[PDB]
């Protein structure tokens, strides 16, 4: 959108990608220079780091790409009849290691009985969930014994209402109306070290719209945030 | 022999730098953030501090500042190892009392050369 | 600059970094799944590929960074008495492998005896030279037996004049005023597969201008291009 | 026994895909671009073609089209292995006669399963 933001966005891609790349290069050089000083357990572990860090770097490039394909109207949806209960459970599982690395518990509740059959693109809604769940982890409290991110299913106003709730840092009022924009991070002393580009919620907003749905937020600074996603059923 | 205090918020980075330090004979104490690091100095005095910048709770610039503001702590050499490789970042860290700023991504062998130099 | 360019830029970062990442990941997985079917010389070779592709990915991220540090005016040149003849040779050496991978010969003449003392920042003029040399390789002819990039050193107008000349694809006239603009890439059937962001020449210009110098281009489509860099001797 | 024509502009990528194919006992012929690929079809008939998209001289979409315009070449299965992962790129490649499109970065072991599937 803006231009002052664009130059900040360019410096943030550099910094977010540099972290896995540091691991990749240090691990590879170490294996190469230390072949006689690694046991088999450690060699395999170090190779798995390279692979896992590559997979994280890859996810970040798919974000940049997905963001261009939404800006080019060249992105489209294939709806199906998915069990939403099972889809959330899948997403919750995919984020478990990242959540553990930040001491964040990931919960899933359904207010309604399961299955919750609704007509959606499974790939793209999983990506909506992952972005929200990831943000719950990244923006969790810095030092607290009871950090959580909770996904809540309900059926409402015809469609399905998905809430992603956290007890994280929260979001100031002036920021609430800007967090879904492109290249927009709520700069503050509580976000300084957290990596990102500002595309995750812009992307999530576009995908929710393409389903005919909407997304909004409620937050309290110091307490936490709730992201509401409403998509029609059929 | 020599004891190294390694301060970075990435478990993945700590592991590889620790592997390389131990390959030289050094003992390694780890800290996940700047505050935890300052807390560990109550229990020992390192021969060297390897310090990142972007950490939650207490960042590396604050750690460097606080290291200068106590007599016992101010002479411990610090190598800053960081993805913030701008020349101003560097000059701030050196003005804050860092002996050396090394950029990420880094070469493990060059890093170890520098650790060795600072230790001898 | 413009926004349509930004949607293109974003997709181009993704594509330029995905190539080395693909090699990193494939090579790492292959080592991990083939430790019994790998001899030592092959193991070491595959590890070196991971390391070299990491180094290339790192170079690309240093470009995004330098671009943001120039675009936020934070980048600060730092000058010395440098022998340009040495600096050029060093640059020629650094590109030899990449040049060879595309069958491009890299030469050096310069019209003056060496040494050629100049008052410049050696790091940043190396980056200028490497970007021009890189471009001479990237935009070389698709299928020719005599491809080259040549650096010509002279002293002119009380300053140093560096020419980087190639017998590459050349540049159409409409594009010649646009190529130094951030994000600008010539879109043609001869540039389709060539990866890049459009930042390199934007960066090169700002560095040249921080030295109080200028950069311009002469080209003919189908024949080649000459980039002229004039920097004051003081 | 089975012969694979591997078509990609990156020597680094040809090398790793060739390693994994030879590890299964397949023979591998390499081509650096689409035109060189079509040239080699004079010399033999592969059981499989592994094809990139972004290549100089002749890109992969053009190779796929040219493969349909000749009885002898029409029936050779093609796996497209490409960094252009978009849904429209995929649909175009499948409409041009590709049997499978896989994205880069790729898992070598999933790649190989699909090479086997198509060979059997
Ligand atoms: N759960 C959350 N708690 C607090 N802040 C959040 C949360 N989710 C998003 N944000 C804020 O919204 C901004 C935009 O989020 P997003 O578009 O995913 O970008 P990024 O995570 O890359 O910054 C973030 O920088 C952050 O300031
Ligand atoms: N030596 C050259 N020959 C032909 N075209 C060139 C040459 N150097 C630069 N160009 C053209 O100018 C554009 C901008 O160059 P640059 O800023 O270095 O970005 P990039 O190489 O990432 O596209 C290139 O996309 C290309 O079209």
């Amino acid at each position: 959108r803006i231009d002052r933001m664009k130059t900040e966005f360019i410096a943030n891609i550099s910094h977010e990608l540099r972290t896995p790349l540091t691991a990749i290069k240090a691990y590879a050089e170490t294996i190469y220079n230390s072949l006689g000083e690694l046991d088999l357990s450690t060699l395999k572990e170090f190779l798995e780091v390279i692979i896992d860090q590559s997979n994280h770097l890859e996810n970040l490039l798919n974000e940049l790409l997905d963001f261009s394909r939404l800006e080019r109207k060249s992105l489209q949806i294939n709806r199906e009849k998915v069990d939403l209960c099972d889809l959330v459970e899948s997403a919750v599982n995919a984020i478990k290691e990242f959540a553990s690395s930040h001491n964040v518990n990931v919960l899933f509740e359904s207010n309604v009985p399961c299955p919750v059959e609704a007509y959606i693109d499974p790939t793209r809604i999983r990506q909506v969930l992952l972005n929200l769940l990831n943000n719950g982890v990244k923006y969790s409290k810095k030092d607290a014994p009871d950090k959580y991110v909770k996904v809540i299913l309900d059926e409402k106003d015809g469609g399905v209402l998905i809430i992603v709730e956290d007890n994280g840092i929260g979001i100031p009022d002036h920021a609430k109306d800007r967090i879904f924009e492109q290249f927009y991070r709520v700069d503050s002393s509580l976000t300084y070290e957290v990596p990102g580009t500002g595309l995750g919620l812009a992307i999530t907003k576009e995908i929710v719209e393409l389903h005919g749905g909407r997304i909004w937020v409620e937050s309290e600074v110091g307490k936490g945030s709730r992201f509401f996603v409403w998509i029609p059923k059929d | 022999s020599k004891k190294v205090l390694l301060v970075d918020d990435s478990a993945v980075l700590r592991k590889i730098v620790s592997f390389n330090l131990k390959k030289e004979g050094y003992e390694v104490i780890e800290a996940e953030n700047g505050q935890i690091a300052l807390e560990k100095l109550s229990e020992f005095t390192p021969d060297l501090i390897v310090l990142a910048i972007m950490m939650p709770v207490m960042d590396g610039f604050t750690v460097l500042k606080k290291l200068q503001e106590k007599e016992e702590w101010k002479r411990i050499p610090v190598i800053v190892l960081t993805a913030k490789g701008g020349e101003e970042d560097e000059s701030l860290a050196l003005s804050l009392g860092a002996r050396k700023v090394m950029r990420k991504p880094f070469s493990p062998s060059q890093f170890i050369e520098e650790v060795k130099h600072l230790l001898n």
